[PDB]
């Protein structure tokens, strides 16, 4: 099942930091993934890529089969275009498309890129929770307060953006059941009768997800919920030791690239 | 008939929040009856009907059914003629409507099992105006209606196609009165074509009046497997196992502690008022 | 009267009929009171009115007065705050990610300090039986289970106007009875106003008043013990009588005759006993 935006429980430590801290690292470390330029700094900010994911304590397996298709998606992105630019060395260059050298390292950059925000973004979704992913957002969007801008509107925007990719799984895996028991077969033939069988879904799957996104403000607003201003909070927001641990990870990270960029 | 053997289902087994659905079930309901799956709330009588139709495939046990043998490694392949023959209404109503319109949703069910557009069509309006909707609905939206009409709707689309098997969960929740009495006598009148319903239902009384078996779950256990009756002797065992009595039994319990005892044991209305009039004659 | 609806239209979304048309009631203030009717009446719509969510087709005619105050569009978040709903959907209730947080999102919209919301919590979660999964997502839950996850985050605020849209459709008579004591209680203790629309008859012969709705229209209004013997107005729309009038008729064509004055179950009891000692 796909865990990118879907909060996943647990109990080790990254659970524990703050979602302000981990909201800053996550955005920190996306900045320093454009900041590669070296082969030994794409592969730098990959073990700590990796290790950020290893914190999270979900099985390898259980991430790698939550993460599969969109990985799928970024490599054929890449793929795309390793074919379409080329230079320095050809290879093949068989018919319109070609393959280059310096095609293939740039989809290989592309695609570390690309898999590593991804990886990020979900470690960031999977052990904080939605609301608190929210506050997080209006917190950090706290001086945009200047010139009379509503933060909150945006924050909660900005979540329910964040949790309408869960929805639109959800919502997938609803609409296949409830056609499988009444006869549908997304199993038979080939690659385009199955895509026959499934083209019909896509609408249904945008609209039912956009109206649940729009469900959950109606839900938050029927129960009082003017905004974010004057609440208070059943989980305790403060800053702890713990919170140490991404500023070393900020630090660390930033101090080898440094050393390490093309630069 | 519709066999379990050591049937387990765990939701997400490996997460540390692994949930036992299923322990071990082992039953056989038979072809023809009316069968009513009872149990407290959460005692996993979803994932048993979602199992019936092989929604869910069991983490252990083997499943037969209409011809087809569910096991754990079984796949969605070659799974349409199992749900052919066996028709599943979700507990809510949403997670079962999809099409544009009414009667489009209503009518999926046949155009996947071979009906023509007429054959289709016609099937579609019977089954329609048997479940007591307005003619002028056929054409509105499935989500522009209220919680009965939905329910209303998603009956009618299980029932179009002439299954053989009918799973219902809670089937007459959210229908008035009217309504769920209609919904009652139209799924024993289909019993009586010829075909096996399975019932999840929290009242007692629909138990007493329609199912000729009875399934009792607690916490995924199998508690009981019997018929009304005996299911019903015991007030004691009843409330030991989060179950409850018709209606007719408890005022007959009531009857006989204020001084007026009956014969045998009433649990349909008829039956208590003819207990009733037998004691005063 | 705790809420005035006055000469109320609401046509939906467009719709070409009205869901509630010119529709108008008083609901006593600390009452029980059981709206019911066929489905399709918009008895929902009513719940979604009261408490803002829909707003009626002409403003400056019809009038929704929540405890005093005239609901609009610069007063809905001051009669918010006093009508607390649970939904008939329990999926369109839930916004916190565990139980525990859905239950206190509404504490936390009312600047509830946190010492006391720990409690509030802990003691709604545990009234309506789901103390085992306070920490788990409410979606991931039964219909019950979920039934009884969306009572609890309405009981735990105790708003002035409790309005239960058939919150007790999915759960077991054990269930039922539970949470339904629990609703009582909570509304003894506290003053609070209860409007529960159901399909439960049996629940509706003990309410306070009894509001009876047909094609959006107020079709009869009344005490239990002056709705219920009206079978053929009920029967011709939708609806059913409570189990002793059933009873009652039952007995009166086996040829037992009793008094009209019986409505509850220990009545009869007493007129059969009564009727057999002679
Ligand atoms: N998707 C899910 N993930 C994890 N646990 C689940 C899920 N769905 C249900 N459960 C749990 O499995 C158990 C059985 O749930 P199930 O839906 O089968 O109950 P039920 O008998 O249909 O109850 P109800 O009468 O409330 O509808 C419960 O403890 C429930 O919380
Ligand atoms: N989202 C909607 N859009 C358009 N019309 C709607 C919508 N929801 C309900 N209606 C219609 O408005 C009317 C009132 O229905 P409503 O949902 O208020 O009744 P209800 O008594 O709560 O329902 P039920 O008893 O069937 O659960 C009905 O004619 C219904 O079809
Ligand atoms: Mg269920
Ligand atoms: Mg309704």
């Amino acid at each position: 099942k796909i865990i990118i935006g879907r909060y996943l429980p647990g109990t080790t430590f990254v659970y524990r930091v703050d979602p302000r801290a981990k909201l800053l690292t996550t955005f920190y470390f996306i900045i320093m993934i454009f900041l590669a330029n070296n082969w030994v700094s794409y592969l730098v900010i990959s073990i700590f890529g990796l290790a950020y994911v290893f914190a999270t304590g979900l099985k390898a397996r259980v991430f790698w089969d939550g993460v599969k298709p969109m990985i799928w998606m970024i490599v054929f992105t890449s793929l795309l275009q390793t074919f379409f630019m080329a230079g320095g060395k050809v290879y093949w260059h068989w018919w319109i498309f070609t393959l280059s050298s310096e095609g293939l390292i740039n989809g290989l950059y592309v695609f570390i890129r690309f898999a590593m925000i991804i990886l990020v973004s979900t470690v960031m979704t999977v052990t904080t929770k939605p609301l608190e992913i929210a506050d997080a957002m209006e917190w950090m969007l706290t001086p945009l307060k200047l010139f009379k801008v509503n933060v909150g509107m945006i924050s909660l925007v900005i979540s329910i953006a964040l949790r309408f990719v869960p929805t639109l799984f959800d919502q997938t895996v609803k609409i296949m059941n409830a056609q499988r028991s009444r006869g549908a077969d997304f199993n038979d033939g080939g690659l385009v009768k199955r895509a026959k069988s499934v083209v019909p879904m896509l609408v249904p799957l945008f609209i039912d997800s956009l109206e649940v996104a729009l469900d959950l403000s109606t839900a938050m607003e029927s129960r009082g919920y003017k905004g974010s201003e004057g609440r208070t909070r059943y989980r305790i927001l403060e800053w702890s030791k713990v919170d140490l641990i991404p500023v070393a990870y900020c630090l660390l990270l930033t101090i080898l690239m440094i050393t390490t960029r093309k630069h | 008939a519709i066999k379990f053997e050591n049937v387990s289902y765990v939701y997400s087994p490996g997460s540390p929040l692994e949930a036992i659905g299923l322990d071990q079930l082992n039953f056989s309901l038979e072809e023809g009856k009316f069968i009513a799956l009872v149990g407290h709330t959460g005692s996993g009588k979803s994932t048993l009907m979602q199992h019936f139709n092989a929604l869910l495939k069991p983490t252990s046990g083997k499943i037969e059914i209409a011809g087809y043998t569910i096991t754990p490694e079984t796949g969605n392949k070659g799974l349409k003629d199992l749900r052919r023959k066996v028709s599943l209404a979700f507990q809510f109503s949403e997670a079962q409507l999809f099409e544009n319109t009414v009667l489009k949703d209503v009518e999926y069910g046949p155009r996947n099992f071979g009906f023509s557009e007429d054959e289709a069509r016609e099937a579609a309006l019977k089954w329609l105006k048997k479940v007591g909707l307005k003619d002028d609905l056929i054409e509105h939206s499935p989500f522009d209606l209220s919680g009965g009409q939905m329910r209303r709707v998603a009956l009618a689309g299980v029932l179009a196609y002439e299954p053989e098997i009918i799973c219902l969960d809670q089937p007459a929740a959210g229908l008035d009165p009217m309504g769920r009495l209609e919904m009652m006598q139209l799924f024993k009148d289909y019993q009586a074509a010829g075909h096996t319903v399975i019932l999840v239902t929290h009242n007692m009384d629909d138990v007493a009046d329609y199912a000729d078996d009875v399934l009792a779950l607690e916490h995924g256990r199998l508690i009981k497997h019997a018929s009304p009756k005996e299911v019903f002797k015991d007030s004691e065992w009843l409330q030991k196992h989060h179950l409850a009595e018709p209606r007719s039994a408890r005022f007959a319990a009531k009857l006989e502690a204020a001084g007026l005892k009956l014969p045998g044991q009433p649990l349909t209305m008829p039956e208590l008022a003819d207990a009733i009039k037998q004691s005063l004659k | 009267s705790d809420n005035i609806i006055s000469f109320d239209h609401v046509t939906f979304t467009d719709s070409p009929r009205p869901a509630l048309s010119d529709l108008s009631f008083a609901i006593e203030r600390g009452s029980w009171t059981a709206l019911i009717g066929h489905n399709g009446s918009g008895k929902s719509t009513v719940s979604k009115l009261i408490n803002g969510l829909l707003a009626p087709d002409d403003l400056d005619k019809s009038s929704i007065t929540v405890d005093g105050v005239k609901l609009g569009a610069d007063t809905v978040w001051e009669v918010r705050e006093k009508v607390g709903i649970v939904f008939q959907n329990p999926d369109n209730q839930f916004v916190g990610a565990t139980v525990s947080d859905d239950v206190a999102f509404g504490l936390e919209n009312r600047a509830v300090p946190r010492p006391e919301m720990l409690k509030i919590v802990a003691q709604a979660v545990a009234d309506v039986g789901m103390a085992d999964y306070a920490d788990s997502e409410p979606s991931n839950l039964s219909g019950g289970q979920k039934q009884r996850v969306a009572i609890a985050g309405i009981l735990a605020v105790k708003p002035q106007v409790i309005i239960l849209d058939q919150s007790t459709s999915m759960l077991d008579p054990e269930g039922k009875e539970q949470i339904l004591d629990l609703v009582r209680k909570i509304k003894e203790d506290n003053n609070l106003t209860v409007i529960s629309i159901t399909h439960d008859l049996e629940e509706a012969a003990g309410a306070d008043q009894v509001l009876v709705l047909d094609d959006g229209q107020l079709l009869d209004q009344g005490k239990p013990e002056e709705i219920f013997p009206k079978v053929e107005m009920l029967k011709r729309i939708g609806l059913d009588i409570p189990f002793v009038y059933r009873l009652k008729q039952l007995l009166k064509e086996r040829g037992i005759v009793l008094p009209d004055e019986i409505d509850d179950d220990e009545k009869l009891v007493q007129s059969l006993w009564q009727l057999n000692s002679k």
